[PDB]
């Protein structure tokens, strides 16, 4: 998808040290593979979920306002693209994907934000951002 | 007046197949996830399946992916699993436990079935340490064990008593909450990696194994144990 | 000619020392992170230490920190192994090798390029990868399938595939474990994830008669690796 790969290579300019100086700090979020046409509303719950995750005053604080707004554009994008194209399930799968960032909320808070912390979530998502969208 | 009640335990080859059944009563089936525990005879506690509340997500630990399939059935307020390919390793009490959530991670089991015993006869990438693996105690005394997990856990971490032939008993959630019931004596303290279970005067209805549990991402994972046993007269 | 070329190796008394080095070529060499990964005999590969790109941020095996020291010249194209108080344990090939993780998803911890080796020779929780078969005997124009499991789940199904053929540098196959490397045909397919992975070769080319070794580096280091099936040819006599 080339939404996809777009929204990756803004993420990957977004990055600011080498998770190489970090590589003691490897940690599982338990990302909810188990839960990725029926997957439509849990990708959009995913993105929605980057997007507010990135839009923090931390994230503002973190990374480059110019890249941060056209990574805005891409989700954006991305959440157009999804809306264009039982209940209780899609309840259950979208409260599994707000788990998992709320331990990423968590941890950066934990963290105190550390550019360590940061470029170990950057890295999170490219990875969880890459299999959601099955690119 | 909440009910887990554990049938389908049996005596199998090796290969054949078993469906195990939990049925359940005296609270809201269909709002809750839950899961399948086991217990190898002699050994410590091992998670073995979540199922969602709605019935659509699924979650094994490595040992029985492909093999076991755990299914629900929100009308008849029953839980499954059914047992397929079946090897020694598969020798355990199974036990039923209703989870705090829709979904799973980030809460507790509570509470737990009877058991039911199978028979066959003839993986975690966060470590949990718990320590001591027993120890001797008087009646009066503080007990302090403690649980310490490989990468942080936030405060994902619960605690819970077995008592032997007994299905176990949650005490502490969410690493210091107090279950309601269990006595104040019991608490908890901990946050990221290390955590602690102390009990401030010991009973003798307090000797008993307790387990640390994390929560905070699949597989779910217990510790080791912690056998709570007498002291000699000194 | 991109290579890695070891030197240094020698017949050394246990406490004694040698200075190992490595000339990298064809390649802008201080734009990678390298490291250093040793073979005893009989025994499996073994990550010794990692330096990065620029030479500020280094990490060792823990058998080996406060013995040895990596360092690396970017004006030189060179990398460097000072490797001190040798035991019978420090006796192997040493292997310089060019680490193919990149800064954007961070995966660093597996090899695209390595050296032959220089020889050390002594006078006198880890994730374990379990691979099966040992050995696999087959005819030419048959298939093999060769399988790594792990005692732990392997983070972000970082798990490498390499190929080692005799008198040669190991080579990358595999990494991610289902992408394949630059240059490596499709008759080469990576699978699997968690704990249980498998390389399948669909009809083997007598090149392809080899020892195959997997590699997770999905845990903070050590990276560590399987023992190595060897595939090879089952001879009519
Ligand atoms: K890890």
């Amino acid at each position: 998808s080339l939404g996809s790969r777009r929204t990756l290579m803004l993420l990957a300019q977004m990055r600011r040290i080498s998770l190489f100086s970090c590589l003691k700090d490897r940690h599982d979020f338990g990302f909810p593979q188990e839960e990725f046409a029926e997957t439509i509303p849990v990708l959009h719950e995913m993105i929605q979920q980057i997007f507010n995750l990135f839009s923090t005053k931390d994230s503002s604080a973190a990374w480059d306002e110019t890249l941060l707004d056209k990574f805005y554009t891409e989700l954006y994008q991305q959440l157009n693209d999804l809306e264009a194209c039982t209940p209780l399930m899609k309840e259950d799968s979208i409260l599994a994907v707000r788990k998992y960032f709320q331990r990423i909320t968590l941890y950066l808070k934990e963290k105190k934000y550390s550019p360590c912390a940061w470029e170990v979530v950057r890295a999170e998502i490219m990875r969880s951002f890459s299999l959601s969208t099955n690119l | 007046e909440v009910q887990l009640v554990e049938s389908g335990g049996g005596l199998v080859q090796p290969g054949g197949s078993l469906r195990l059944s939990c049925a359940a009563s005296g609270f809201t089936f269909s709002s809750h996830a839950m899961s399948w525990v086991r217990q190898p005879p002699g050994k410590g506690l091992e998670w073995v399946s979540s199922i969602s509340a709605a019935g659509g997500s699924t979650y094994y630990a490595a040992s029985v992916k492909g093999r076991f399939t755990i299914s629900r059935d929100n009308s008849n307020k029953t839980l499954y699993l059914q047992m397929n390919s079946l090897r020694a390793e598969d020798t355990a009490i199974y036990y039923c436990a209703k989870e705090s959530d829709r979904v799973t991670t980030l809460d507790w089991f509570d509470p737990w079935g009877q058991g039911t015993l199978v028979t066959v006869s003839s993986a975690s990438d966060i470590q949990m340490t718990q320590s001591p693996s027993s120890l001797s105690a008087s009646v009066g005394d503080r007990v302090t064990i403690t649980c310490r997990a490989s990468q942080s856990i936030s405060s994902y971490l619960n605690w819970y008593q077995q008592k032997p032939g007994q299905a176990p008993k949650l005490l502490i959630y969410a690493a210091s909450s107090l279950q309601t019931g269990v006595p104040s004596r019991f608490s908890g303290s901990g946050s990221g990696t290390d955590f602690t279970l102390t009990i401030s005067s010991l009973q003798p209805e307090d000797f008993a194994t307790y387990y640390c549990q994390q929560s905070y991402i699949t597989p779910l994972t217990f510790g080791g144990g912690t056998k709570v046993e007498i002291k000699g007269p000194f | 000619e991109v290579q890695l070329v070891e030197s240094g190796g020698d017949l050394v008394q246990p406490g004694g020392s040698l200075r190992l080095s490595c000339a990298a070529s064809g390649f802008t060499f201080s734009g990678y992170a390298m490291a250093w990964v040793r073979q005893a005999p009989g025994k499996e590969m073994q990550w010794v230490s990692s330096i990065s790109d620029d030479g500020g941020t280094s990490y060792y095996a823990d058998s080996v920190e406060g013995r040895f020291t990596v360092s690396r010249d970017n004006s030189r194209s060179s990398l460097y192994l000072q490797i001190n108080n040798l035991r019978a344990g420090d006796t192997a090939v040493y292997h310089c090798a060019r680490d193919h993780g990149g800064n954007d998803y961070g995966d660093f911890g597996h090899f695209d390029l390595w050296g032959r080796g220089t020889l050390v020779t002594v006078s006198s929780s880890e994730i374990v990868l379990t691979q099966s078969p040992g050995t696999l005997s087959l005819s030419p124009g048959e298939g093999a399938t060769l399988s790594c499991r792990a005692s732990q789940r392997v983070s972000n199904n970082y798990l490498a595939w390499y190929q080692h053929r005799p008198g040669q540098a190991p080579r990358l196959l595999i990494y991610g474990a289902s992408s394949r490397a630059t240059g490596i045909p499709d008759r080469f397919r990576g699978s699997g994830s968690g704990t249980d992975f498998t390389l399948t070769i669909s009809r083997l080319e007598p090149e392809d008669f080899a020892v195959y070794f997997c590699q997770q580096y999905g845990s903070a280091p050590p990276w560590t690796f399987g023992q190595g099936t060897k595939v090879e040819i089952k001879g009519p006599f």
